């Protein structure tokens, strides 16, 4: 048996149907998460506050991942397990979070900035949730590809593209900090080793 | 008004083609809507007039639209556009719109000289993608027929211009080319008259 | 980047990772779209079908108003 | 340009179009179908194809949300035939003159209406039949199909009538598939008197 814990802020809100042996926890996200957002402003104009229902349910995953521990099995981890399962069921119908992100630009009025902060929040979640992304994601274009009906080619630029570039790497860093955080410190050591030796 | 009138009786006019300039979006609109036409002709000049008529197609996905090109190299009020170069730039943004039926004209006469259209093969000289055209129009060439009304001797004048081939057409300007020459109307248009006294 | 073409010439990320049918978007090959072929009648008339003889049932060519 | 082709004084017009046209078929044919006209995919009626855009015995209920081009798709099926010329071809002909095709009005969807198609697959015998509430139960009203070979009966049922028998009104249209554009045109010769 489930107890409806309504994920609210000003006009818009989402009914998260949380099993009762772990409402107590769920109560005390409900509490902590409802202050630290702040206030509405008349369409959800301003930069900290989400515009849809998924965007809020968003936020939300952000804060619980924050508390978690990703090898202490913590008090807050069967909480995001059925956070995701809410999230994806409801807003991911099989679609990756990428597909999600596109038409909330076209259909609603969200930003960039917003919606990077979505795929954040989702991306992160699943990695401290020990759900990583081991499946073949049935993606159309390699569906395609295996069968003949396409063929695919891969493009490096290089520079004259863009004044600040770094802006890029930027971009990467906050938004996929989990996937290639790695490759990025590794690049670091690898590049301070070189001019050391060089 | 006369077109409205009599298509509402039911006359058999199928099509109203506009020449001599693209009209505005809410003008268009009072065409497309309110006579009973199966499509519109429209004959731009320039590169910004085909963008008009792609602006005419985009506010009427549903309606048939014959932007019926022609070049400079065309008989009668011409512009001084090539017949080429343009359609290059704009047959991209042309497409994207599948309510565009994209007619040529301007020097076409037999199959051999209009098939290259036709195929799509004509893009490939000027090393593009082919690029192929939903028909042709024919104005000059239909001019000495048997049942046009124009005299017995101004055909033998129009059989006798032996005329130009396209890289030359634009010597028009200053004398006659392939007995022709063009001549400002009291607008001040252009105009490619056979160059009789 | 992820970002909307309007005029939806190219993609952006979307379409790598997207799992319907808006994920296999095929650019126009205008040789094949608009390539010209030949049809019969019940009477056997050929004509060159073009979008355009398509509509009005006639071959390609019009004269123009003069 | 043009007047390089201008050589042939008083040559019909028919044959100067014609010429151009034929030209074109030669070329077309020796390229893509290697001059075997066998390969040419035959139809009924070549025309009237916007360029925006198999089952016998099928029943259509329309509510009043059913879209209308779903609709009219729907009756004329796939194959080109009379059946397709009677539902998707815009206008018809009456002498000269181009009214609005009313097969296509009568057959506009509405909350009630029910068509049945038996022989959709052999156009021959193929019959369209829509049924509408009447005084409660559920009766035929229209009724499409051919006679002799180049004739669409309409068939337009009354069945509040003086006896209870009902009454039909044969509207009758020629089916020439050699006009493309408008292949259907209204029998007006005895219509005044039907
Ligand atoms: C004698 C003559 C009269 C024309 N009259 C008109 C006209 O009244 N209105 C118009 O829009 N175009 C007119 N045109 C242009 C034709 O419609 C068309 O653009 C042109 O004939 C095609 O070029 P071509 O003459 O080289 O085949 C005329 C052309 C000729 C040769």
């Amino acid at each position: 048996s489930t107890r409806p814990l309504t994920l609210s802020h000003g006009s818009l809100e989402h009914v998260l149907l949380v099993p009762t042996a772990s409402f107590f926890i769920a109560s005390q996200l409900q509490e902590q998460f409802n202050k630290i957002l702040p206030e509405p402003t008349e369409g959800f104009a301003a930069d900290d506050e989400p515009t849809t229902p998924a965007e809020l349910v968003g936020k939300f995953l952000g804060y619980v991942s924050s508390l978690v521990e990703p090898s202490k099995v913590g008090q807050f981890d069967q909480v995001l397990n059925l956070c995701l399962t809410e999230f994806e069921n409801c807003y991911l119908e099989g679609n990756d979070i990428h597909a999600l992100a596109a038409k909330l630009l076209q259909e609603n009025d969200t930003t960039l900035v917003k919606t990077k902060e979505l795929i954040k929040n989702y991306i992160t979640a699943r990695i401290m949730a020990k759900r990583p992304f081991d499946k073949k994601s049935n993606s159309a274009l390699f569906r395609a590809v295996g069968e003949g009906n396409a063929q695919l080619v891969a493009i490096f630029g290089g520079q004259g593209n863009t004044d600040d570039y770094f802006e890029e790497l930027r971009d990467l860093y906050q938004t996929y900090h989990v996937l290639v955080g790695d490759l990025i410190k590794f690049s670091a050591e690898t590049l301070s080793e070189l001019i050391r030796t060089t | 008004p006369l077109i409205k009138e009599l298509r509402s009786k039911g006359y058999p006019i199928q099509f109203l083609t506009i020449g001599a300039g693209v009209p505005s979006l809410e003008v268009a609109s009072e065409y497309i809507e309110t006579l009973g036409l199966k499509y519109l002709g429209l004959k731009p000049g320039s590169i910004d007039a085909i963008s008009q008529v792609i602006n005419i197609a985009k506010a009427h996905p549903n309606f048939p639209i014959a932007l019926q090109w022609t070049g400079g190299r065309g008989g009668g009020h011409h512009s001084f556009e090539d017949a080429h170069t343009p359609m290059l730039q704009m047959y991209s943004k042309i497409r994207r719109h599948p309510n565009i039926m994209l007619i040529f004209g301007s020097g076409f006469g037999s199959a051999d000289d209009t098939y290259p259209y036709l195929t799509g093969e004509w893009s490939t000289k000027f090393d593009y993608p082919p690029m192929p055209f939903d028909g042709f129009l024919f104005g000059s060439r239909v001019m000495i027929a048997k049942e046009v009304k124009t005299s017995p001797d101004a055909k033998k004048c129009i059989a006798a211009c032996t005329g130009v081939p396209d890289d030359k057409w634009e010597q028009t300007y200053k004398k006659p080319t392939g007995g022709i020459v063009t001549v400002r109307s009291e607008m001040g248009e252009p105009i490619h008259k056979i160059a009789t006294r | 980047t992820l970002d909307i073409n309007p005029d939806d010439d190219y993609g952006f990320k979307q379409e790598i990772f997207d799992v319907t049918s808006n994920g296999l978007k095929k650019n126009p090959n205008w040789l094949e779209e608009y390539h010209p072929k030949l049809i019969k009648n019940k009477s056997g008339k050929i004509f060159v079908e073009t979008k355009f003889s398509k509509l009005i049932g006639r071959p390609p060519l019009l004269v123009p108003g003069m | 340009v043009a007047a390089q082709f201008t050589k042939v004084i008083d040559e019909p017009i028919k044959s100067i179009m014609d010429g151009i046209h034929d030209g074109h078929i030669k070329k077309l044919l020796h390229q893509y179908y290697g001059d075997d006209e066998s390969k040419i995919p035959a139809v009924e009626y070549f025309g009237g194809e916007s360029p925006v855009d198999s089952e016998d015995s099928a029943v259509f209920k329309a509510t009043s949300s059913t879209d209308e081009e779903s609709w009219f798709k729907a009756l004329a099926g796939s194959e080109i035939n009379w059946r397709h010329a009677s539902f998707l071809c815009s206008f018809i002909t009456q002498d000269k003159m181009f009214v609005s095709n009313p097969i296509r009005k009568v057959f506009k969807p509405s909350q009630g209406m029910v068509v049945e198609i038996s022989n959709g697959n052999t156009s021959s015998k193929t019959v369209v039949t829509l049924s509408e509430p009447v005084q409660g139960e559920l009766k035929p009203t229209v009724i499409l199909k051919l006679l002799k070979e180049n004739i669409i009966q309409m068939e337009m049922i009354e069945n509040r009538t003086m006896d209870g028998k009902p009454v039909s009104l044969p509207l009758l249209y020629n089916f020439n598939p050699d006009n493309g554009f408008a292949p259907i045109s209204e029998v007006m010769e005895d219509r005044n008197q039907r």
